[PDB]
Protein backbone atom coordinates (compact mmCIF):
# COMPACT_ATOMS: atom_id res chain seq x y z
CA UNK A 1 0.00 0.00 0.00
CA UNK A 2 2.49 2.18 -1.03
CA UNK A 3 0.41 4.33 -3.52
CA UNK A 4 -3.09 4.61 -4.05
CA UNK A 5 -4.96 7.07 -6.54
CA UNK A 6 -8.59 7.52 -7.24
CA UNK A 7 -9.83 9.61 -10.25
CA UNK A 8 -17.07 -4.10 -30.59
CA UNK A 9 -17.11 -0.33 -30.73
CA UNK A 10 -14.12 1.09 -28.46
CA UNK A 11 -10.86 -0.46 -29.12
CA UNK A 12 -8.28 0.05 -25.51
CA UNK A 13 -4.57 -0.62 -26.44
CA UNK A 14 -1.86 -0.40 -23.25
CA UNK A 15 1.57 -0.47 -23.12
CA UNK A 16 3.17 -1.73 -19.72
CA UNK A 17 7.10 -2.24 -19.45
CA UNK A 18 9.08 -1.92 -15.78
CA UNK A 19 12.53 -0.12 -16.32
CA UNK A 20 14.80 0.26 -13.21
CA UNK A 21 11.47 0.16 -10.78
CA UNK A 22 9.38 3.01 -12.92
CA UNK A 23 6.31 1.14 -14.24
CA UNK A 24 5.52 2.99 -16.96
CA UNK A 25 1.93 3.10 -18.85
CA UNK A 26 1.07 4.27 -22.53
CA UNK A 27 -2.39 4.12 -23.65
CA UNK A 28 -4.68 5.33 -26.81
CA UNK A 29 -8.39 5.04 -27.61
CA UNK A 30 -9.83 5.07 -30.58
CA UNK A 31 -13.47 3.96 -31.95
CA UNK A 32 -13.93 0.97 -34.32
CA UNK A 33 -16.44 -1.48 -36.04
CA UNK A 34 -15.10 -4.93 -36.21
CA UNK A 35 -16.41 -8.36 -34.72
CA UNK A 36 -13.17 -10.30 -36.09
CA UNK A 37 -9.82 -8.99 -34.64
CA UNK A 38 -8.31 -5.62 -34.22
CA UNK A 39 -8.57 -3.43 -36.98
CA UNK A 40 -5.62 -3.37 -39.33
CA UNK A 41 -4.54 0.30 -39.47
CA UNK A 42 -1.10 2.58 -37.20
CA UNK A 43 -1.58 4.20 -33.96
CA UNK A 44 0.50 5.72 -31.52
CA UNK A 45 0.29 5.34 -27.88
CA UNK A 46 1.11 8.01 -25.34
CA UNK A 47 2.49 7.59 -21.74
CA UNK A 48 -0.13 8.61 -18.90
CA UNK A 49 1.30 7.25 -15.69
CA UNK A 50 4.86 6.71 -14.58
CA UNK A 51 4.99 4.82 -11.12
CA UNK A 52 8.02 3.96 -9.30
CA UNK A 53 6.82 0.84 -7.92
CA UNK A 54 11.03 -0.36 -7.19
CA UNK A 55 7.84 -4.19 -7.76
CA UNK A 56 9.73 -7.27 -9.62
CA UNK A 57 7.02 -8.43 -11.80
CA UNK A 58 7.22 -11.51 -13.89
CA UNK A 59 3.78 -12.64 -14.23
CA UNK A 60 0.41 -10.81 -14.81
CA UNK A 61 -3.57 -11.73 -15.21
CA UNK A 62 -6.27 -9.65 -16.86
CA UNK A 63 -9.01 -9.06 -15.19
CA UNK A 64 -12.73 -8.84 -16.81
CA UNK B 1 24.77 -3.29 21.21
CA UNK B 2 21.60 -2.39 18.43
CA UNK B 3 21.35 -5.13 16.75
CA UNK B 4 17.70 -3.89 14.74
CA UNK B 5 19.78 -2.75 11.65
CA UNK B 6 20.15 -5.64 9.29
CA UNK B 7 21.93 -6.25 6.25
CA UNK B 8 22.25 -8.85 3.69
CA UNK B 9 25.58 -10.40 2.56
CA UNK B 10 23.79 -14.00 1.12
CA UNK B 11 22.62 -13.56 -2.56
CA UNK B 12 23.08 -15.64 -5.57
CA UNK B 13 23.18 -13.41 -8.05
CA UNK B 14 24.07 -8.85 -7.78
CA UNK B 15 21.70 -6.39 -7.75
CA UNK B 16 20.56 -4.42 -11.06
CA UNK B 17 20.77 -0.23 -9.60
CA UNK B 18 17.56 1.04 -7.44
CA UNK B 19 16.62 -2.86 -7.00
CA UNK B 20 15.40 -3.20 -3.45
CA UNK B 21 15.10 -6.96 -1.76
CA UNK B 22 13.07 -8.03 0.71
CA UNK B 23 13.55 -11.75 0.36
CA UNK B 24 13.58 -14.22 3.43
CA UNK B 25 14.48 -17.06 1.14
CA UNK B 26 17.37 -19.57 2.79
CA UNK B 27 20.44 -19.12 0.78
CA UNK B 28 21.67 -22.20 -0.75
CA UNK B 29 25.25 -22.28 -0.68
CA UNK B 30 26.03 -26.39 -0.65
CA UNK B 31 24.67 -28.61 -3.87
CA UNK B 32 22.38 -29.87 -0.98
CA UNK B 33 19.04 -27.75 -1.55
CA UNK B 34 17.46 -26.15 1.18
CA UNK B 35 13.55 -26.55 1.91
CA UNK B 36 12.95 -23.94 3.94
CA UNK B 37 15.32 -25.18 6.99
CA UNK B 38 18.49 -23.32 7.62
CA UNK B 39 21.62 -25.22 8.93
CA UNK B 40 24.74 -26.80 7.28
CA UNK B 41 25.21 -25.00 3.66
CA UNK B 42 22.28 -23.64 4.44
CA UNK B 43 22.23 -19.68 5.78
CA UNK B 44 19.88 -16.84 6.82
CA UNK B 45 20.35 -13.90 4.11
CA UNK B 46 20.21 -11.71 6.56
CA UNK B 47 23.01 -10.54 9.08
CA UNK B 48 22.55 -8.00 11.97
C1 LIG C 1 12.06 -11.59 -10.20
O1 LIG C 1 11.50 -12.76 -9.60
C2 LIG C 1 11.90 -13.99 -10.20
C3 LIG C 1 11.15 -15.11 -9.50
O2 LIG C 1 9.75 -14.99 -9.78
C4 LIG C 1 13.42 -14.14 -10.12
O3 LIG C 1 13.84 -15.36 -10.75
C5 LIG C 1 14.68 -16.09 -9.83
O4 LIG C 1 16.04 -15.67 -9.87
C6 LIG C 1 16.88 -16.31 -8.91
C7 LIG C 1 18.29 -15.76 -9.02
O5 LIG C 1 18.29 -14.37 -8.66
C8 LIG C 1 16.86 -17.82 -9.14
O6 LIG C 1 17.65 -18.46 -8.14
C9 LIG C 1 15.43 -18.33 -9.07
O7 LIG C 1 15.41 -19.73 -9.36
C10 LIG C 1 14.58 -17.59 -10.09
N1 LIG C 1 13.21 -18.05 -9.99
C11 LIG C 1 12.42 -18.20 -11.05
C12 LIG C 1 11.11 -18.87 -10.80
O8 LIG C 1 12.74 -17.80 -12.16
C13 LIG C 1 14.08 -12.94 -10.78
O9 LIG C 1 15.50 -12.99 -10.66
C14 LIG C 1 13.58 -11.67 -10.12
N2 LIG C 1 14.19 -10.53 -10.78
C15 LIG C 1 14.51 -9.43 -10.11
C16 LIG C 1 14.70 -8.19 -10.93
O10 LIG C 1 14.64 -9.43 -8.90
Amino acid sequence: CTFEYVSFKNLREFVFKNIDGYFKIYSKHTPINLVRDLPQGFSALEPLVDLPIGINITRFQTLL
Amino acid sequence: GNYNYLYRLFRKSNLKPFERDISTEIYQAGSTPCNGVEGFNCYFPLQS
